[PDB]
């Protein structure tokens, strides 16, 4: 009664028998611009459920030495569906999202993943490893699209910062003998009322396990962690013709 | 003071009481903050609040 | 019009943000209750789901017998503006006679001020931040010696001509702030409000600035926000011929008025450049002490 | 005479031995009830947690 | 204050608030301005006023 | 003035007369103190006091 739960939205229902609540990012759910924060004058379009729906985006396999996972909103919809398509013919773009991440195992695997949403999630390098080059990375990394990325230093998030303290963004964990799903919906996060679907990531996804996955020989070995994501909200305007980047 | 209103400030959650000797507010000192907090914002935000005494998963 | 009912029920265009969350008061820490022994079933205080995402709720009172305290402990001192509003060093500027640097008597300063580990760890705690400044500008000689010279500083926004000498026609100040000043006067001082085309700076931002192919050469754009380039500051020696004296100017900041958004996780590990978080990849280290055995101190 | 909070809120001296159970006048043995066919959900009267 | 009246302002469209210690008004700061403009002194200077809507010349 | 209360002697048995220009107390002058005084609490701290007139051992 708060370990089940169900997820409708647009043409689109997710269910779960294993749950831990919901959290609801920075404590307020995701809303369309007021008219005294908005500055741009053409009036929006709001697609609605053609755009505001549940996207399946990735399959990643969870292993004893995985390292870790992240993806980058709104980037990993840029190319899929209706929503793609609005961001590709607009220049200014805003919403929330629901995000669903999903694994399951047996009562006799074990292992706790961390998930977390960081805004403005800034990618480093390690600088020629002495640190005295200036290097940079390269788009593929900071933008890696729907199958996302795996982390190099996931102590310091490839970024010099400790995921130890991560848990002050909103997150939530999965922890196989609890429960089989993370949900987190966050609202628009930005310094401005809209911004390009493109140009700017709003927030990462960070999926990195803290607890190894293990379980004896003869247990299912492949297990799963999938990513599903809803938009909420989704506003566009400044229309012309698409762009992909 | 009939001043310009461009602080930082200007239509904040926290009333501020500053010193300022110029006609831009900006320029005022920073003075005394109100002291209001919101933990839950981050320590707790759950759509479905729990109570301490019971089992947060029932 | 409207007539069709999925119309007239929609919640499409409700621009009021709802929030599970209001602030209180609090201008001191908790007070603590008298507590007894509770021997029940049912209530269960000290069992958590740390996979919710939300911190323990359990409480003195509910752990262990207390006994009652007012605490009126101050919580005045952690305050945005408690934090931040204490000048700290973001600039140096060196105007050296013989020199490599700058020899010809003048110098331009692109303001970013994460040139310094202290300051900068500080503000990184935060993503967004809006607030007005006060600047404050030290001068004196690589000793610390107080020399009879006249300086000149001058804020040139994004678009004005920055000076290219000390004798630039720029100099002649004519609508952009500048302040004359002797390094035997005390230190030149002004407010400086927040300026940004944004509602909030943002120490952390994770997209390009233009559009187009992001190959190789242009990687050195990625995270670069137009919206936190505030302009240049100059400084020159006050004459057509050549000061008699080396000199430093020394930039302090005291952030006043300040607001700030979304924590983040705090640095820990060296900065290398202004404009990145890169870190040097050989010298990974943990973020604070170790010790030989988890069951020793 | 009493100040702080807990030596006034505390039942250190309470004499009264709280009882969770009472006697009750059982002169015979207990009448047996009519009953009938009982075919629930939820009510399990023949299970027990010894 | 009871000064004297030698602003190049005196008798304006617009009114001022100032400071000054002086006798003399000119003496005093810039202040702030009043906030009135009319863009159709320039923008539009027609005899007969013509509509959006309609067509300029008809 | 609207400060803070951060002075050594808030909330004394003695009130002083001070002046400040900055939002923290503590800045304030000494200013005056109450001249109340209490030399029994040294000088005679018996159980129970004994009268002048008679014999202090009786
Ligand atoms: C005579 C005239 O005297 N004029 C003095 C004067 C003083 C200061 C001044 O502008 C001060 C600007 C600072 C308040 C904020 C600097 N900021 C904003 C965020 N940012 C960032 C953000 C992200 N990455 C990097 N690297 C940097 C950054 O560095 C203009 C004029
Ligand atoms: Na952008």
């Amino acid at each position: 009664s708060d370990r089940v739960a169900q997820l409708t939205i647009g043409n689109s229902t997710i269910t779960t028998q294993e749950a831990a609540n919901i959290i609801v990012g920075y404590g307020e759910w995701p809303s369309y611009c007021s008219d005294s924060d908005a500055t741009a004058v053409d009036k929006p379009t709001r697609p609605d459920v053609s755009v505001n729906r549940f996207y399946t985006l990735d399959t990643k396999l969870w292993e004893k030495s995985s390292k870790g996972w992240y993806w980058k909103f709104p980037d990993v919809l840029t190319e899929t569906g209706v929503f793609g398509q609005n961001a590709q013919f607009h220049y200014l773009y805003r919403s929330g999202f629901c995000i669903h991440v999903q694994c399951n195992a047996s009562k006799f695997h074990q292992g706790a993943l961390l998930v977390a949403v960081l805004p403005e999630y800034v990618i480093g390098t390690v600088a020629g490893g002495t640190g005295t080059e200036d290097t940079h990375p390269p788009y593929k990394q900071t933008q890696p699209g729907a199958d996302g990325f795996e982390l190099q230093h996931p102590y310091v998030l490839d970024a010099g910062i400790p995921i130890s303290q991560l848990t002050v963004c909103p997150h939530q964990w999965i922890n196989l003998r609890t429960n089989n799903c993370a949900t987190i919906i966050v609202p628009y996060i930005n310094a401005l009322p809209f911004d390009s679907a493109l140009n700017h990531c709003n927030f990462g996804l960070l999926v990195v396990p803290i607890s190894p996955l293990d379980y004896d020989q003869g247990a299912t070995p492949v297990i799963p962690i999938t990513i599903t994501l809803a938009p909420m909200c989704s506003e566009f305007a400044g229309l012309r013709q698409a762009v992909t980047q | 003071s009939h001043e310009n209103s461009n602080s930082a400030t200007e239509g904040s959650t926290i009333n501020y009481t500053t010193i300022n000797y110029y006609k831009d507010s900006y320029a005022a000192t920073a003075g005394k903050q109100s002291l209001k907090q919101d933990p839950d914002k981050f320590a707790n935000p759950v759509k479905d609040i729990f109570t301490e005494m019971a089992a947060p998963l029932k | 019009g409207d007539r069709v009912a999925d119309v007239i029920e929609s919640s499409i265009g409700d621009s009021v943000s709802r929030a599970l969350t209001h602030a209180l008061p609090a201008p001191t820490g908790q007070n603590t209750q008298v507590s007894s022994h509770r021997l029940d079933t049912g209530k269960v205080p000290a069992l958590q789901a740390a996979e919710i995402g939300a911190s323990s709720n359990a409480s003195d009172e509910s752990m262990i017998e207390t006994r009652c305290v007012l605490n009126s402990h101050s919580t005045a001192e952690t305050t945005l503006d408690s934090f931040f509003s204490r000048a700290g060093l973001v600039g140096e500027i060196d105007l050296p006679l013989e020199g490599t640097t700058n020899p010809n008597g003048y110098a331009n300063w692109d303001i970013d001020i994460t040139g310094y580990a202290q300051m900068r760890r500080k503000v990184e705690l935060f993503t967004y931040m809006r607030f007005d400044a006060e600047f404050t500008f030290v001068a004196c000689t690589p000793t610390g010696e107080v020399v009879p010279q006249l300086l000149q500083y001058m804020f040139v926004p994004p678009g004005a001509p920055k000076p290219d000498s000390r004798e630039s026609l720029a100099w002649q100040t004519a609508t952009n702030p500048s302040v004359f000043v002797k390094l035997s006067d005390p230190p030149a001082q002004v407010s400086v409000p927040f300026m940004s085309p944004a509602s909030a700076y943002q120490w952390f931002y994770d997209g390009y600035p233009t559009f187009g192919e992001h190959k190789q050469e242009k990687d050195l754009e990625y995270g670069a926000c137009p919206n936190n380039m505030m302009g240049t500051f100059s400084v020159r020696t006050v004459g057509t011929s050549k000061s008699k004296y080396p000199l430093v100017v020394r930039i302090y900041m005291r952030m006043k008025h300040v607001r700030a958004w979304i924590p983040r996780p705090m640095r820990n590990q060296n900065y290398l450049f202004k404009a990145n978080p890169n870190y040097a990849g050989n010298s990974i280290k943990p973020t604070g002490a170790s010790r030989t055995a988890i069951t020793t101190l």
